[PDB]
């Protein structure tokens, strides 16, 4: 939810498209950041959507991605699952 | 009334009870909508592991509250 | 060969299988040790979602090689 | 790393305080041994740290068990972490 957090979840959607696609994207920057967030007592939800500016021939290019991040924690644990749910030009 | 299970990946189901429902009864839910087993399902709320014998009311679990569900695997 | 399947939590079955059976018949396997549907088992290897028509021998799951399971609720 | 041991080691300290109603004060890990599972994505660990941690306000010694199971999978990552014991010396 801050700019740390948003440009490791924006590097791992590029990291995780890279190898889903066996594509070779040069991160680049975040540019814009939209976010639902339920943030229930003891456990937050959140799909990030981030347009993003990566370099997929070697010059600059827009995509948008979004990452689903749970976090839930209860008395003795906490659980943080991630998922990248899509990645569209 | 109504309440939403989620697993820790986010996978969600709602099921209709009732505050004097016991949570045997919504496991027993669980075990009919989706085919868990009661003795599988660990049931969270409120930072706390759920007791079968216990009600929705004593946990405090009002209307359209979420639990988490997670496996133990017996 | 005995090979692992673990949740999230770290919760562990053993199951007894042959690089011969399928993804279903080890949910299968599943469903009769701990008693969860196969519709809800999602098989998790080698960083790929396991499909329910390939072997483990297809996706070299040696002797105690481990899989990872995440409930859909679907 | 001794920072991501630090935050288990304060990790359980929250969760062991949460489970008692206890107010113990993390001081530092003066001892951290653990067992590490690996495998072609997931890494599970048991940590087996001993803590420095202040019970009345001085301080006393605790030995943490702290259950870590990191598991990833194309698109995604899981980090699932549990205090499984807390007990002093």
């Amino acid at each position: 939810e801050n700019s740390l957090e948003i440009e490791e979840l924006a590097r791992f959607a590029v990291d995780e498209h890279n190898k889903k696609e066996n594509a070779l994207l040069e991160f680049v920057r975040v540019v814009k950041a939209k976010e639902q967030i339920w943030e229930m007592d003891a456990s937050k939800e959140t799909m990030y959507y981030l347009t993003l500016e990566a370099k997929d021939g070697g010059k600059k290019k827009l995509y948008e991605a979004k990452v689903w991040v749970k976090m839930t924690h209860w008395i003795g644990a906490m659980n943080n699952f991630k998922e990248l749910q899509e990645f569209k030009p | 009334m109504q309440i939403f299970v989620k697993t820790l990946t986010g996978k969600t189901i709602t099921l209709e009870v009732e505050p004097s429902d016991t949570i045997e009864n919504v496991k027993a839910k669980i075990q009919d909508k989706e085919g868990i087993p009661p003795d599988q399902q660990r049931l969270i709320f409120a930072g706390k592991q759920l007791e079968d014998g216990r009600t929705l009311s004593d946990y405090n679990i009002q209307k359209e509250s979420t639990l988490h569900l997670v496996l133990r695997l017996r």
